[PDB]
């Protein structure tokens, strides 16, 4: 019954409000722009058509949702408000896929575990408890640097922190930050941070670069000056703002040693992870999970096959499989063999090495 | 009419004094780039010249089968290969190998020309690279070869690092993630040279 | 329920609205909406401009009563007699007053000294007060002497006839207390703090270069007392000296802009410039000399007593237990700057998480020096 | 079982089944009753408290409480029983607290009696408390913390003007029996404590504020200022000695005020006060008989002993022709009550009310005296004669701001009553008007401390699709936990209505829940309902944000007075409200406070919020709608004083300092969270306090 006496009034009143607009809303509808936003009950605005009329704003859209330089619809000869337009273009910005949740995970690797737990920590354990980081009153680092050989694990890491961590990826191409016009790079760098505020928390993946191992000891140079110039702006986006969580920070980079102290700065970043080079054990636990996948025979001595290798990552590993696999394919075959096993690594072996020998330090 | 009955970039009528549309038209496509020649029809065959006869089973082997049957693979454990490499002196019918490879295998041939990516004005090179990947996955499945870095002669340039490679090197790294939230391919890369020594330590 | 009123509150501010705009659509009207984030009690009749917008400019003057200025591409039409009042201050226009240019055309309001259109970062008051201070302990008190004093009692410096400078130089690492360091004032000293990024001010086609640099201080002309933060000026401070060798041409044009503004006819005002360099020494002679530049505030190897008051801060969040003491191990450790003595303290609670502990111990404390000696050296 | 669901499942079956019935069944007898009772001590061993509290809530009885506990702790599990209540059902009588009341008391709990006791006071529940004390200590402590602001043994000294609660104290002192003692009574209707403020106050100071100065709005602001600053001392001497040149410069309703505020400075000094004050009001000018008469009352405050009497006047004004000087003398004469109901002074009223008064006099604001006074005690004289001045509708429909004010009188005299309002619903509900409507609410709200119901904040939409249904919400916020959601809904409804009248009193109801904290978000909102369109609305705003801030002073005070500072001369009229701003905030000194929440209980102060309610509506005549009002109001403000200080007396005349852990006070100062290093034996309270622990530290 209570509900029945507001409604009495209220039918007609509801009908009357959409007559009023559907007034306004009246064909055409021009899109023009809000130039800028004067405070004092103002504001500049440029028109494409040629009239312009001061109006008050109708109550559906107000002008909390108008931004500088924002596009909105007016009336091609009353030029007033009916609403802001909705339609917003791709994020101009350099080369980025966002995603939620990847497939993969870091059970697929094994033997590196030491270095899986870093990350653990830094990333993964403040989201999952809030209270220990009140307990000791501060952050788990910003970022963190991998380095290595490039991605045989690093990628591999990456890719599966993302499902854990259960936040928006972004996955960031860093060269191509760099651009050889005057106004392009500045602009890429400052679009990519605005991307991430927005999309916060979020994981940001560096894909490494030339240009963060340029620093000299000019601050900015009459060579290329535009690495540098960019480099900068990395650096005050960061020393300005600090995250415990908004943006975490993955940086990759091939050699850390390129890098430059001032692109560190203790207090945004504390940890520096390193793989280790291929150790002998590792090399068949990687591999039990390879050979699973596939076919396997009886024939198959696992051990021989590591035993004759040395220093090779688990890609060169996953690789030996893959073309074995294919050799077999031709056969028409799904049964492999010894023999399989041996081209495959001959082959990989013969094409890293022309090198002459350092050892035999005994 | 409504709105389910239009569907994006179509042709229309607008009336001019009641700015409703009328008709509807037939539909249009645009260039964003400053230098658009796909064919989906080919300009080679297998006896568009002779003597490649020891190389055409090689190639086809390696391209052709996983894309048209990728369950015999599936079933045997194997990843799809994602991109291929061919090397040897200069264009003397190498490019002709990969256009005839389009055509059997059912595809559109998309080249995309590296160094076209690239404008001196603001931010469109940078959202160049990484627009073309998505309107592949609407045209799937495609080839991309990566045009300027050896061809015939049909186009110029043979060769290239930094700006034919290196815009290729961002195309590889878009891969890897796609092959993290995805196991079946449909879109293939062809690397063309000559030279060894065009290749970099990444590459 | 909520909804019946939402439909009550669109429909009486429609009413009211609607009879509004039949009355200013009569005659026409200037740039086309309201938009308040202000006041209504406070309603300014100057607007700021640097081109003149007009869209009907209704006025009186004898020599014509609809007088207009323009100098838009198309309609660039101006005045029929000089000089004549014509826009009605900012009347049918928003910014309508006189143009750049000239015309020999009215000015009831200037094309110089004000906002006009900007690409600002203007940001409010912050929050931040003494976090690295020990060893930035003499940069402090020197920084309140320059920036703060002349603006809380400017009376006292008049009689004596005395006239405080106009910038002062930051030097040293960035995100070690020298940038916190220009925040911590601004909160303090309660004057808009207006953040430039100079790199962001170089753009791909000349002369635009200048007008930015021109704009910037119009607008800090206007607003009296302001402080203009300089996010790290080498890209367009100096390096230079060599006159052009292709496009080094185009960034030496800003700087030179710059020097012009400073030496010039304007005076200091209110207006502060903090600048920000990494070494001071790639900076040119010009920018380093008198009559701009004349105070450089340094930062410095933190003594012991310091790092010591660093730690003091941090050890009200992190739960301690106080039977040890930080100071003697202090001696012991490296000597290094401000940012190096927060972050071996941040990695000590991380220990302590996972020892399945509360309460710092005495040995985390030896675990951290091994790592940070380590991280410098990378 | 002993813990599972299974003990849980027979019990509360059993219950339940059996209660509805208004029978003995088969399923419960009285053998099977104590069936339902062994599961509930099994549940509190284990510590299931959550388990034991529902089955309290479900046997419906608060014998079976009683029974389950004859060891341990009583007080622990009524508490965790209490939170439960508010939860889960909104409840909807005032039975449950009451119920509460007596739980506590068995393990010696009185604090807690005492914490809960007050809003909502009953005549019921001061006598049930008293009753169960035979303990020395907490008959001592009690009687100071009554003290502090009586409202049944108001802060009367020796003069009686009441219905009789002072008397249990009379009765007990005769042969002791419950320890009433003869030094006992002085803390328990103040004199002691009274002194004592006034002492502090005296000491504390804040020197004067203005000159001369020339031109009358400036003289005005000026010394009503000077009169709050120095609200204490006697520095008056400025004032008379120049009361020529200051005084009189001002006209209207000014120099009435600048007379006034020498009984500002006068303030608690009954004898002297009232005394030299007497000079100036027999003779001179009509204006200086009015402004004494104005200043007689406001010295007259917190206090029933007198030294003019006020009733006198009063009298003789009825009979002469001196319509002017009897309102103000009302005004007076309700300030001098302060809160005590008396059959008298409600007699002396009646022929006065009963006569139209709009334009005989340009006013007819005198049901805001009439209200103040009429906060405290129910009789049925009172009741009767509110109920059919609104019937009638003779003086509720001549000026619009009158048709708030008697229906807000009805609801203030039934303010934190039980029982007693269930006969005068029937009587309003019967007669018709737009206001009584939004009463029912109203009426209820008042006297259960706050009903939160979601079918009641539709009826509210109901009706509107006015001032009477919007202050209503402030008291629900107020109350209990569920009426603050539903206050900030109800709140919602007002903001969508755009419509004048709606407008304009929703920024007061806000003011009035934020002056116990202060928040900054609050303040916003209001600062924006001030920039907005029509005059009206944007002084009530302005007021608004004076209001919320008061609390510690000069803290986060003193950013909201400069809020104020800057909308100061967008009318003639905000230059004036905020030089009045200046006065208050100096006004406190640190001994009083406004804050209806002080921390000696850690609750709410009936008091308090009446006092800040009367001025709300209406301070100034140039305030809202200029229907031909007063300014008069404005003194009201006295009677929203708490003193919030740390002072310990170890005998209850003889102080002895205390280690003050959360500082190092017991005289003057105020103290944050005050905390004692050693604390009661067992009813262990804070505020004013007897420590029988009786420590030797000095300061």
């Amino acid at each position: 019954i209570r509900n029945q006496e507001q409604m009495k009034p209220l039918e007609e009143k509801q009908e009357e409000e959409r007559s009023k607009v559907d007034d306004l809303r009246g064909t055409p509808m021009s899109v023009g722009t809000l130039e800028e936003i004067i405070d004092d009950n103002h504001a500049i605005v440029s028109t494409s058509v040629g009239s312009e009329h001061y109006v008050s704003i109708l109550s559906f859209v107000d002008k909390d949702l108008l931004e500088p330089g924002c596009s909105v619809l007016l009336n091609h000869k009353v030029h007033a408000v009916i609403g802001v337009l909705m339609d917003d273009t791709d994020p101009l910005v350099t080369v980025m896929k966002v995603e939620k949740a990847p497939q993969e995970t870091y059970a697929d690797i094994g033997g590196l575990d030491n270095q899986i737990q870093e990350i653990k920590e830094s990333v993964e354990l403040p989201l999952t408890h809030p209270e220990y980081y009140e307990e000791m009153g501060i952050k788990p680092p910003k970022g963190v640097i991998l380095y290595g050989p490039p991605g045989t694990g690093k990628t591999l890491l990456a890719k599966a922190v993302a499902n854990q961590t259960s936040a928006t990826f972004l996955r960031v191409v860093g060269s191509e930050l760099i651009q050889k016009y005057l106004g392009d790079g500045p602009k890429l760098v400052r679009e990519l941070f605005r991307v991430a505020e927005e999309h916060a928390p979020s994981i940001v993946f560096i894909d490494e670069i030339d240009a963060i191992g340029t620093k000299r000891y000019d601050s900015n140079s009459g060579g290329e000056r535009e690495i540098q110039r960019t480099m900068l702006e990395l650096l005050n986006q960061l020393d300005g703002f600090d995250s415990r969580g908004d943006v975490k920070v993955i940086m990759a980079t091939n050699r850390i040693e390129t890098l430059d102290p001032a692109l560190i700065r203790p207090g945004r970043i504390d940890r520096k992870i390193e793989f280790p080079l291929p150790d002998e054990k590792t090399k068949k636990r990687i591999f039990q999970i390879h050979t699973s996948r596939m076919t396997l025979a009886d024939d198959v001595t696992l051990d021989d096959l590591i035993m004759a290798k040395d220093d090779l990552s688990g890609a060169d590993i996953k690789a030996i499989c893959t073309e074995a696999g294919l050799m077999a394919l031709r056969e028409r075959r799904m049964k492999v063999t010894n023999e399989d096993f041996k081209k495959s690594k001959e082959n990989v072996l013969y094409k890293k090495q022309e090198g002459t020998p350092e050892g035999l330090y005994l | 009419i409504d709105i389910n009955d239009v569907t994006p970039n179509c042709r229309v009528a607008l009336r001019n004094d009641s700015y409703t549309l009328h008709k509807i038209l037939p539909n249009k496509v645009d260039p964003l780039v400053s230098l658009m020649m796909v064919e989906k029809v080919p300009d080679s065959t297998y006896e568009m010249i002779g003597g490649l006869d020891k190389q055409i089973k090689e190639i086809k082997e390696v391209i052709e089968l996983p894309v048209k049957h990728p369950e015999l693979f599936e079933a045997l454990g194997i990843a799809q290969p994602k991109g291929v490499l061919l090397y040897g002196p200069p264009g003397t019918g190498k490019t002709l190998l990969a256009r005839a490879v389009a055509h059997h295998t059912d595809c559109t041939f998309i080249r995309v020309s590296g160094s076209e990516l690239v404008q001196k004005f603001i931010g469109e090179g940078a959202r160049m690279v990484r627009e073309l990947f998505v309107m592949a996955r609407e045209h799937a499945p495609s080839i991309i070869f990566m045009d300027e870095i050896d061809s015939i002669g049909s186009s110029r340039l043979e060769g290239g690092s930094g700006g034919d490679s290196e815009v290729q090197r961002t195309m590889l790294e878009l891969l890897n993630q796609l092959d993290g939230f995805e196991a079946t391919k449909n879109i293939k890369v062809i690397m063309a040279t000559n030279r060894i020594d065009i290749l970099d330590s990444a590459l | 329920i909520k909804q019946v009123e939402d439909d009550i509150q669109q429909l009486l501010k429609k009413i009211n609205e609607l009879t509004g705009i039949k009355e200013s659509d009569t005659g026409l009207a200037p740039p086309a909406l309201w938009d308040l984030a202000a006041d209504k009690q406070t309603l300014q009749s100057e607007q700021p401009l640097q081109v003149a917008r007009c869209t009907k400019i209704i006025n009186a003057d004898s020599e014509d009563p609809k007088y207009i200025i323009n100098v838009k591409q198309f309609a660039k039409f101006v005045v029929d007699l000089s000089d004549q009042v014509a826009p009605t201050d900012i009347e049918e226009g928003m910014r309508v007053g006189v143009d750049r240019n000239k015309y020999q055309i009215h000015i009831p309001l200037p094309p110089k000294i004000d906002p006009t259109v900007t690409m600002m970062q203007v940001e409010e008051k912050p929050d931040v007060t003494y976090s690295d201070v020990g060893g930035c302990k003499e940069q402090i008190e020197k920084l309140r002497e320059v920036v703060e004093t002349p603006l809380l009692h400017p009376e006292r410096f008049v009689n004596l006839g005395i006239e405080p400078p106009k910038g002062v130089l930051l030097f040293g690492p960035p995100g070690t207390g020298k940038t916190l360091c220009a925040r911590a004032v601004a909160n303090r000293t309660d004057a808009c703090f207006i953040r430039v990024i100079g790199s962001e001010l170089v753009q791909k086609y000349v002369g635009e270069g200048a007008r930015m640099v021109r704009e910037l201080f119009e607008m800090a002309r206007t607003k009296k007392a302001c402080l203009i933060f300089f996010d790290e000026i080498d890209a367009i401070g100096g390096a230079r000296f060599d006159d052009g060798a292709g496009g080094d041409n185009e960034v030496q044009r800003t700087m030179l802009e710059l020097i012009n503004q400073l030496d010039g006819f304007d005076p200091r005002g209110n207006i502060k410039v903090l600048m920000a360099t990494n070494r001071p020494d790639t900076l040119d002679p010009a920018l380093m000399r008198p009559g701009r530049l004349d105070r450089k505030i340094e930062f410095s190897l933190p003594d012991l007593e310091g790092r010591t008051h660093i730690f003091k801060i941090h050890a009200r969040s992190m739960s301690v237990e106080r039977d040890i003491r930080f100071e003697l191990l202090a001696r012991l450790c490296p000597n290094s700057t401000g940012a190096e003595i927060r972050s071996v303290c941040t990695e000590a609670g991380m220990f302590a998480i996972r020892a399945r502990r509360k309460i710092a111990t005495e040995k985390d404390f030896l675990e951290a020096v091994n790592k940070v000696i380590k991280s410098y050296a990378k | 079982s002993w813990g599972h669901e299974y003990v849980r499942h027979l019990a509360g079956e059993v219950a339940k089944e059996w209660q509805e019935l208004d029978d003995a069944e088969k399923v419960q007898r009285e053998p099977l009753l104590t069936l339902v009772k062994e599961i509930v001590p099994y549940n509190m061993a284990h510590n299931a408290e959550h388990e034991a509290c529902d089955l309290l809530m479900e046997i419906e009885q608060v014998d079976m409480l009683e029974k389950d506990i004859d060891e341990n702790a009583y007080a622990k599990v009524c508490l965790y029983l209490t939170s439960c209540v508010n939860y889960v059902p909104e409840p909807e009588n005032s039975a449950l607290l009451r119920c509460a009341l007596g739980v506590f008391r068995k393990f010696s709990r009185f604090p807690e009696a005492l914490r809960l006791a007050l809003m909502l006071n009953d005549m019921e529940l001061v006598e049930d408390i008293f009753t169960s004390c035979k303990d020395v200590v907490v008959q001592k402590q009690m009687a100071f913390m009554l003290g502090r602001h009586g409202v049944f043994l108001e802060l009367s000294e020796d003069v009686e003007e009441y219905e009789d609660l002072t008397e249990i104290m009379s009765n007990v002192q005769l042969n002791s029996n419950f320890l009433a003692l003869a030094r006992e009574l002085d803390i328990m209707e103040p004199k002691v404590p009274d002194d004592i403020y006034k002492t502090h106050l005296e000491n504390n100071r804040f020197g004067g504020s203005g000159s001369q100065v020339d031109s009358a709005r400036m003289n005005l602001a000026s010394s009503f200022v000077n009169g709050f600053v120095n609200a204490a001392f006697g520095q008056d001497k400025l004032l008379t000695d120049d009361g020529n040149k200051w005084l009189y410069k001002n006209k209207d309703h000014g120099m009435l005020s600048a007379a006034a505020s020498l009984g500002m400075i006068l303030l608690w000094d009954v004898d002297g006060g009232l005394t030299q004050i007497d000079k100036y009001l027999y003779s001179s000018e009509d204006y200086i008989k009015s402004g004494a008469l104005l200043a007689c009352g406001i010295v007259n405050s917190g206090v029933r002993n007198e030294c003019d009497p006020a009733l006198a006047l009063l009298s003789d004004y009825v009979l002469h022709n001196s319509n002017t000087m009897r309102l103000g003398s009302i005004f007076g004469l309700g300030l001098a009550y302060a809160g005590s109901n008396r059959e008298d002074v409600l007699t002396l009223l009646l022929p006065v009310m009963g006569d139209s008064k709009s334009s005989m006099e340009v006013a007819g604001v005198t049901a805001l005296a009439c209200g103040m006074i009429a906060v405290g005690s129910c009789n049925g004289d009172v009741t009767s004669t509110i109920l059919q001045t609104i019937m009638e509708k003779s003086e509720t429909e001549l000026k619009d701001t009158y048709a708030r004010w008697l229906p807000l009188g009805l609801g203030l005299n039934h303010l934190g009553k039980g029982e007693a309002i269930e006969a005068i619903l029937a009587a309003l509900e019967v007669v018709s008007e737009p206001f009584r409507s939004f009463a029912n609410t109203l009426v209820d709200v008042c006297a259960y401390a706050g009903s939160g119901n979601v079918l009641k904040v539709q009826q509210l939409l109901h009706i509107c699709s006015q001032g009477v249904a919007v202050l209503g919400i402030a008291l629900i916020a107020m109350g209990e936990e569920i009426g603050a959601e539903m206050a900030l809904r109800t709140f919602g409804h007002l903001l969508r209505y755009g419509e004048p009248t709606l407008r304009r009193a929703v920024p007061l109801a806000l003011a009035l829940i934020s002056v116990s904290n202060p928040r900054l978000n609050i303040l916003d909102t209001l600062s924006k309902f001030s920039h907005d369109a029509d005059p009206e609305v944007s002084y009530n705003s302005i007021f608004a944000m004076g209001m919320v801030g008061s609390g510690t002073n000069n803290a986060r005070l003193a950013a909201m007075l400069r809020q104020l500072a800057q909308y100061h001369a967008k009318d003639p009229n905000n230059l004036f409200m905020v030089r009045l701003a200046q006065g208050l905030t100096h006004l406190g000194k640190g001994t009083l406070t406004l804050c209806p929440y002080h921390s000696d209980r850690q609750l709410m102060s009936q008091v308090a919020v009446a006092g800040l309610l009367t001025v709300l509506v209406s301070f100034l005549d140039v305030r809202n709608i200029i229907l031909g009002k007063s300014h008069y109001v404005l003194y009201g403000l006295v009677a929203a004083m708490q003193p919030r200080m740390l002072v310990t007396f170890d005998e209850e005349l003889r102080p002895l300092p205390v280690s003050v852990r959360v500082v190092l006070l017991a005289h003057g100062e105020r103290a944050e969270l005050a905390t004692e290093e050693f604390l009661p034996v067992t009813p262990i309270l804070e505020g004013f306090v007897i420590l029988r622990k009786n420590p030797n530290y000095d300061l």
